[PDB]
């Protein structure tokens, strides 16, 4: 609807994003690190 | 709101106290 | 103006939207409306936008806090008598479904710490969305903001018109 | 409510779901096509590692949303012919059950409505009647469809009607906001005060209390 | 919504509010109201002019 | 029986299984009227 929906949204999506491409780099960095 | 707070801690001490009999039996 | 015009002769008729007042009546006789329309009072309408992240963050700190320690805690006592904590205490608040006396006293906790959570936020929710800005500034002539002349709400008449002569025509 | 933001919402959950999916795949290193939607309706429902922290706050995200829909409803759920200009007067023949209104012979509403549409004053002429007492007996009885009559006294009686099951159609769509005022002799000098203590009267505002306590519609709701 | 509708307008206690209140303008039998006796009530009913 | 009895009452948690529903459904009735009880008065 108005900004009160439509800002909320688009923080949670670049929430999602920043946090998904935080923690693949996090997790393959760990398992190299536990696998070396 | 300050009535929540007193709300929510108020299971807090109920939760403690089971936690500390749990762990004394 | 074009009373004065009209009295001096320089009209014959006026044809234009004219309320009709005693002292205008007096020097100039009016016709039957053609309908009846009072005055009211013109205010801009805003639409407000505030989404319940700044509504609080100490709560929101403390609660994240709170999660953390107890699960640790209640782990170490499990323990006595990490990621994997901290995945069942994710999925726990995901859904309370699971997918030796300390687990049930920790489940039974653990949900009636989130039903009051979810209730209070739901609550404040609800309560903040039907008492919003409200559009309603004035409501008459009785209104008891309109009373006020404080300089920070600026109003006025546009000129000398019939509003002018109603509010030099009250008592009070 | 979902007039047109419902196909902003729909499309806005269709992206995130293919985003979602399409991730969920990428994190491949149990079926992905078997397990994926069903983690994603699981989650956005109440009762359905790089995964997981995504899922679970997509979760809470979807319970907030859910709990903005339901305040948003809580909020919401707050809160026949229109003037002659309907063919329902115009045109009663084409409906099975004959349209009857009440008038009144030798008055002013039916020499006021005889100029324009004269077969409607024709149609009138038929159904006649002799006071307004008679036209609130047949409303109650529900012997007459409609009654048309001066604004006024049709408001008044509809307010003091007993239940309120009498009411008119919205209001302003008056035809003729005509009034009553005083009726002069021709050249009598009085025009040039009863004129000026009638705008002196309005202007002062001393009518409130008498259409308080004289007309006090009782039939109001909101 | 439904239970949250008829929970927040359910039967309320406002039943009148003033001289100017519409329900009691009207005298009908359903409602029955009286003053006891002669007393003030009586006097101010009659010095209205309406 | 105290996982299923919670887990009925719980939003997100066969002589046995019709009556386990049809509680799990009573609870969710109560929690509504909790929820609109709050909502009034507040
Ligand atoms: N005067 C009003 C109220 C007075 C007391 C309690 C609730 C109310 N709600 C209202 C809602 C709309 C208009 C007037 C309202
Ligand atoms: C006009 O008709 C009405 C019928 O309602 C009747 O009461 C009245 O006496 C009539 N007037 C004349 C002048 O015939």
């Amino acid at each position: 609807t108005f900004e009160n929906m439509a800002g909320v949204f688009m923080l949670v999506a670049g929430g999602i994003v920043a946090g998904i491409f935080l923690i693949f780099i996090e997790i393959a960095y760990k398992r190299h690190k536990d696998a070396r | 709101d300050i009535d929540n707070m007193a709300g929510v801690f108020y299971m807090l001490a109920a939760a403690m106290a089971l936690s500390l009999i749990t762990f004394i039996w | 103006g074009m009373m004065g015009e009209l009295l001096s002769g320089q009209a014959d008729m006026i044809v234009a939207p004219l309320t009709i007042n005693n002292e205008r009546a007096q020097y100039i006789e009016f016709s039957k409306p053609f309908k009846y329309q009072g005055l009211t009072i013109l205010v801009k309408k805003e639409i407000p936008r505030s989404f319940m992240q700044p509504f609080q963050s100490t709560l929101w700190l403390l609660v994240g806090l709170s999660v953390h320690v107890v699960a640790v805690m209640l782990y170490l006592l499990d323990r006595f008598s990490l990621s994997s904590a901290m995945w069942f205490s994710w999925g726990v608040l995901l859904n309370s479904g699971i997918g030796s006396f300390s687990a049930r006293i920790l489940g039974m906790v653990w949900a009636g710490f989130a039903m009051i959570i979810v209730a209070s936020y739901t609550a404040n929710l609800a309560a903040f969305l039907v008492l919003d800005r409200p559009e309603e500034r004035i409501t008459g002539i009785n209104d008891p903001r309109l009373r006020n002349p404080s300089d920070k709400f600026i109003y006025a008449t546009v000129k000398q018109s019939s509003v002018d002569i109603y509010f030099r025509r009250q008592v009070c | 409510f979902s007039a047109s933001v419902w196909v902003m919402m729909f499309v806005m959950l269709l992206i995130v779901s293919a985003i979602a999916v399409f991730v969920f795949e990428y994190f491949s290193p149990s079926f992905t096509i078997g397990k994926a939607i069903w983690l994603l309706w699981g989650l956005v429902f109440n009762n359905s590692t790089t995964s997981k922290i995504m899922v679970s706050v997509w979760a809470f995200f979807a319970v907030i949303f859910l709990a903005s829909y339901t305040a948003n409803l809580a909020a919401f759920m707050i809160q026949q012919v229109t003037g002659l200009s309907d063919k329902k007067f115009q045109r009663p023949h084409d409906y099975s059950p004959p349209f009857r209104f009440g008038t009144v012979p030798n008055g002013s509403t039916e020499r006021n409505i005889r100029n324009n549409y004269p077969y409607m004053h024709q149609y009138m002429t038929k159904f006649n009647q002799k006071g307004v007492e008679d036209a609130l007996v047949s409303l109650k009885t529900g012997k007459l469809d409609a009654f048309i009559y001066d604004a006024a006294v049709l408001n008044y009686k509809a307010g003091r009607d007993e239940g309120c099951k009498l009411v008119t159609i919205g209001s302003g769509y008056i035809f003729a906001t005509t009034g009553y005022g005083i009726a002069l002799q021709k050249g009598s000098p009085w025009k040039r005060q009863i004129d000026l203590a009638l705008l002196q009267f309005v202007g002062d505002g001393e009518m409130e209390e008498l259409e308080t306590c004289w007309l006090t519609g009782i039939c109001h709701n909101e």
